[PDB]
Order: C-alpha cells, then sequence, then structure tokens
C-alpha cells in the first residue's frame, strides 16, 4: 500500500504502509527518508493533525491518499554550541543522537562538512561512535565547536590556466556542489564551467562517487 | 572581562591542537604522494632505457 | 592572572594564524606534488608510444 506524504511547498513522498500501522510508524518513515525527526514533524489529514498512537485504519486510510507534513519550529531538546567566534548555535537534538548525528544536523544548519568539526563537552573531544547519554549531555548544555583546516577527502581541480587548486569534497557531493566550490575558489558561475575527469566530463546531477572520484583526483575545468 | 577571556583560551588551544593535527595529516598525505612519485619516476627510468636501446639498434641497423 | 590572560591570549592567536599558514605551505607543497605526478603520468604515455613505434618499425623494415 503506497501513501503520498506533500510538504506545503510542493515537495512529495512515497511511502509504504500498512494500514496497522501508527502515526509513529509513518514518522519513523518519513525521519528514514528525510531525515527529519519525528518530534518536529505533525501530519495532516483533511485539515487535522493525526495523534500519535492511533493507527492509519482510525482514520480512514486508503490507498492513493495524501497526508501533508508541516514541521514544527523546534522539538523536545536542544542544546547550545559556541564557536571561537562569537556566534551560538541552538541545535536541535534528540537524546538518543549519535555525535556523528549531531555533527549532521550542524552541517544542515551552517554547511560544515562533520569531518571538519570536533565538538568539545567539558573538556572532553566527543567520539563520532558515542552517544549524548554517554556523555550525559542534558539539555541546554554548551558544546564547543571547533573546525579543522580540511576534511578527510580532497581533489584537485585544473583551472583555466594550468593551475592546481585543491577543493574539500565528500563522496556525498554532488557536482553542482564541486561547481559551487570552484566558484567560491575562483569565480567562475557553475554554469560558465565544465568538468572532464577520464576524459568523461560530468552532469550536475550525480555525485562523485558514480564517477569513481576517488581521493586526489585530478579534474580539468572548461569554460562554454 | 575576565571569564570570557578563559573561554576564549581555552577554545583557542583546542583550535591550535586541531590545527596541528590537521597539518600532520596533510604531511602525511604528502608523504604518500612523494611515494607515489617516485614510482613513476623509476617507471619513467625503465622506459628512457629501452627507448635509448632500440634508438641505438635502429641506429646502428641504417 | 589578569595581564597573564589577554598576552596568552594574543600569543595564541598568533600561534593559529601562524599554523594555518603552515599548512597552507604544506598544501601548496601537495598541490605541485601532483603536478609532478601529472607530468610524469605524460612522460610515461609518450615513452610507451615511442617504444611501441621503433620495436615495429625494428621487427618490421629489417626481417
Amino acid at each position: 500500500m503506497q501513501i503520498f506524504v506533500k510538504t506545503l511547498t510542493g515537495k512529495t513522498i512515497t511511502l509504504e504502509v500498512e494500514p496497522s500501522d501508527t502515526i509513529e510508524n509513518v514518522k519513523a518513515k518519513i525521519q528514514d527518508k528525510e531525515g527529519i525527526p519525528p518530534d518536529q514533524q505533525r501530519l495532516i489529514f483533511a485539515g487535522k493533525q493525526l495523534e500519535d498512537g492511533r493507527t492509519l485504519s482510525d482514520y480512514n486510510i486508503q490507498k492513493e491518499s495524501t497526508l501533508h507534513l508541516v514541521l514544527r519550529l523546534r522539538g523536545g531538546m536542544q542544546i547550545f554550541v559556541k564557536t571561537l567566534t562569537g556566534k551560538t548555535i541552538t541545535l536541535e537534538v534528540e537524546p538518543s543522537d549519535t555525535i556523528e548525528n549531531v555533527k549532521a544536523k550542524i552541517q544542515d544548519k551552517e554547511g560544515i562538512p562533520p569531518d571538519q568539526q570536533r565538538l568539545i563537552f567539558a573538556g572532553k573531544q566527543l567520539e563520532d561512535g558515542r552517544t549524548l547519554s554517554d556523555y550525559n549531555i542534558q539539555k541546554e548544555s554548551t558544546l564547543h565547536l571547533v573546525l579543522r583546516l580540511r576534511g578527510g577527502m580532497q581533489i584537485f581541480v585544473k583551472t583555466l590556466t594550468g593551475k592546481t587548486i585543491t577543493l574539500e569534497v565528500e563522496p556525498s557531493d554532488t557536482i553542482e556542489n564541486v561547481k559551487a566550490k570552484i566558484q567560491d575558489k575562483e569565480g567562475i558561475p557553475p554554469d560558465q564551467q565544465r568538468l572532464i575527469f577520464a576524459g568523461k566530463q560530468l552532469e550536475d546531477g550525480r555525485t562523485l562517487s558514480d564517477y569513481n572520484i576517488q581521493k586526489e583526483s585530478t579534474l580539468h575545468l572548461v569554460l562554454r | 572581562r575576565k571569564q570570557e577571556l578563559v573561554t576564549q583560551n581555552e577554545l583557542l588551544k583546542q583550535q591550535v591542537k586541531i590545527f596541528e593535527e590537521d597539518f600532520q595529516r596533510e604531511r602525511s598525505d604528502r608523504e604518500r604522494m612523494n611515494e607515489e612519485k617516485e614510482e613513476l619516476k623509476k617507471q619513467v627510468e625503465k622506459l628512457q632505457a629501452q627507448v635509448t636501446l632500440s634508438n641505438t639498434q635502429l641506429k646502428a641497423f641504417k
């Protein structure tokens, strides 16, 4: 059984759900395919916010139905992250969150790749494997974020002259992200650029893994 | 203004630590890169060797 | 311990600037290393092609 979930902006997602499922199960599927935690999403049907615990059959959901996702402005737990600069970040976290999940939330908020982030809580650096309850980080506690000069993966680009630049990249990154980094380090608008690797050129939709762009690979830049 | 200062100092100490950590990372990458350059160097060495021997064979046979 | 704090503070800011500069220099040298690797790969391809051409000439034109 397929169900539709649309946001107010127009985005749709399709979920396989059984009528016996509770709204919590659907919110879990939405975070699975969305990342948005359940304490920040409210599901809407024909005008009303469906209440957790009740099943889809309590609301006459059959196949082809359409629910609406609405994001909350907050969840139930927030912590504060201070930088060396003077900016403080109120980060929404779940208590069951791993430090890598927290760093991914920091990435969604401010953009830093998580392998360029180190988090301190009362002197101790936080291993990515541990969770917040391991370090007993409670709500409204303060962490220190220090940023690296580099992540784990860098690539090379040959500019319009023969000169080489280096890019901080993730295999996750799409060629639009790479073109944006080239713009930030070179000033060419992304659609004035063509990227060539192994004689092929890279469309702006597929990631660097799709082209097996490994670490220290050398791309060539062309103007269009 | 004495506690904002100490917190900036601890933040700066951790910043220095992570910066020299990244420096050692880049140095390790450069070391392995130098290794790969040496591999390529030996390759071009043997290629130049066979080029010169085929050259002398050609020049002798003509 | 008040001027000690500001003095160590400014010293640490200077140290982060200095370490960032050293990192920039190491990344520079890494980039140049990669450029050398690129030209060595070009040399490899060229020399292999030349070896092929001369091996063919050799075994062909002379018995």
